[PDB]
RNA sequence: AGAUCUUGGUGGUAGUAGCAAAUAUUCAAACGAGAACUUUGAAGGCCGAAGUGGAGAAGGGUUCCAUGUGAACAGCAGUUGA
């Protein structure tokens, strides 16, 4: 909602921040084995547990 | 200043619908 | 020649009737679309806003029975299209439609 | 790369392929056994009347439910569609392997498709929501297609 | 090419609805180039956004 | 070889059922390789203030706003997009 607490918002910030793509330079490094970032989460496709 | 072509197409210039819709006032290109 | 302009008059009643209410309108612009390309041999052929508005002039289902209309056969010279002819169909106002033939107009 | 039946004489052939085509392999299938065997001009002309809907594709094998149709009395057969996806990507791949032709340096005015195969290609998933709470398929069917073309007059 | 945008700047300006806003459909190149407020109030002033006048409903017939 | 066996994969069905609740679209142009679906203009309509309007609470959590892309997704398409 619009009315939220301090906590409620801090966790809402930390999974925006977490949900991003995985820099390009990773897959350059030695014994890399990731493709993408397999916990992208969409807002529409599947809710956060709070 | 104003002349018969200049009219000719200031009619077409103006009318930007059909009738009952208000004519074009003003059409200027400044910087 | 074949930049050639006539004027035409259209039983729209004749080939509208049969239509569905919802389907009049824009099937008598269909219809008017297939006479131009009938009678002036071009696959392109753009209608008039204005003509577009005369047929819609009393809605889609109570179309009008006839239409005057102008066929312009016109050089497209305007790009490198494989119709390098087009037709343009425009709107004839007219009083009556008793006695009225498919004339030849000049410029 | 590995094509089926290579050509008798690789001099005077050309090759075209495409892999996972988002077409049916149905239509696609048919289409390539009706321009099998075709000139070049030929089948470029018979595709783009196939898009037209001037001349139409005899749907043989893959014919379950298909209806009837006047053109398809020129083929010796009842069924006949108008796949324009399978003709517009057959004209693809067909530009593609007259502009291979070219640079391979033989006159593209007597080539003629000797071969022509339509691979299915792995299926894309999507969904669809059913009368229950239920979840069916609703899967795609992909082609890879190939053809070789030779010259013969 | 597009103007979404400049449809719904103009209506905030002149404080009417997309209804009423009419972009000359001439001038799309110049009016595409508007993607500001400022610069929608230039054009505005120079009429290649024009509001266009209410509906007419009127009452002779009630009256 | 069986166990309405377990897991995975694949057929026929089948290019079939189907993509039919809430009246409705049309003309011209722009961009674009590409336009039934985008955008602009012109018409014709609908919601008809107990709204298909304007704003909030709960809930969602960045979906908001620009620019760009055209892989996948938006059960047709898309130059559009939550
Ligand atoms: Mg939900
Ligand atoms: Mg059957
Ligand atoms: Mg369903
Ligand atoms: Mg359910
Ligand atoms: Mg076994
Ligand atoms: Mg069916
Ligand atoms: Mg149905
Ligand atoms: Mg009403
Ligand atoms: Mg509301
Ligand atoms: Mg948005
Ligand atoms: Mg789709």
């Amino acid at each position: 909602s619009s009315h939220k607490t301090f906590r409620i918002k801090r966790f809402l910030a930390k999974k925006q921040k977490q949900n991003r793509p995985i820099p390009q330079w990773i897959r350059m490094k030695t014994g890399n084995k990731i493709r993408y970032n397999s916990k992208r989460r969409h807002w529409r496709r599947t809710k956060l547990g709070l | 200043i104003m002349n018969q072509e200049k009219l000719a197409k200031l009619q077409a210039q103006v009318r930007i619908g059909g009738k009952g819709t208000a004519r074009r006032k003003k059409k200027v290109v400044h910087r | 020649n074949e930049v050639v302009t006539r004027e035409y008059t259209i039983n729209i009643h004749k080939r509208i009737h049969g239509v569905g209410f919802k389907k009049r309108a824009p099937r008598a612009l269909k219809e008017i679309r297939k006479f131009a390309m009938k009678e002036m041999g071009t696959p392109d052929v753009r209608i008039d806003t204005r003509l577009n508005k005369a047929v819609w002039a009393k809605g889609i289902r109570n179309v009008p029975y006839r239409i005057r209309v102008r066929l312009s056969r016109k050089r497209n010279e305007d790009e490198d299209s494989p119709n390098k002819l087009y037709t343009l169909v425009t709107y004839v106002p007219v009083t009556t439609f008793k006695n009225l033939q498919t004339v030849n107009v000049d410029e | 790369v590995r094509y089926s039946l290579d050509p008798e004489n690789p001099t005077k052939s050309c090759k075209s392929r495409g892999s996972n085509l988002r077409v049916h392999f149905k239509n696609t299938r048919e289409t390539a056994q009706a321009i099998k065997g075709m000139h070049i001009r030929k089948a470029t002309k018979y595709l783009k009347d196939v898009t037209l809907q001037k001349q139409c594709v005899p749907f043989r094998r893959y014919n379950g439910g298909v209806g009837r149709c006047a053109q398809a009395k020129q083929w010796g057969w009842t069924q006949g569609r108008w796949p324009k996806k399978s003709a517009e990507f057959l004209l693809h791949m067909l530009k593609n392997a007259e502009s291979n032709a070219e640079l391979k340096g033989l006159d593209v005015d007597s080539l003629v498709i000797e071969h022509i195969q339509v691979n299915k290609a792995p299926k894309m998933r999507r969904r669809t929501y059913r009368a229950h709470g239920r979840i069916n398929p609703y899967m795609s069917s992909p082609c890879h297609i190939e053809m070789i073309l030779t010259e013969k007059e | 090419s597009m103007l979404r945008l400049q449809k719904r700047l103009a209506s905030s300006v002149l404080r009417c609805g997309k209804k009423k806003v009419w972009l000359d459909p001439n001038e799309t190149n110049e009016i595409a180039n508007a993607n500001s407020r400022q610069q929608i109030r230039k054009l505005i002033k120079d009429g290649l956004i024009i509001r266009k006048p209410v509906t007419v409903h009127s009452r002779a017939r009630c009256r």
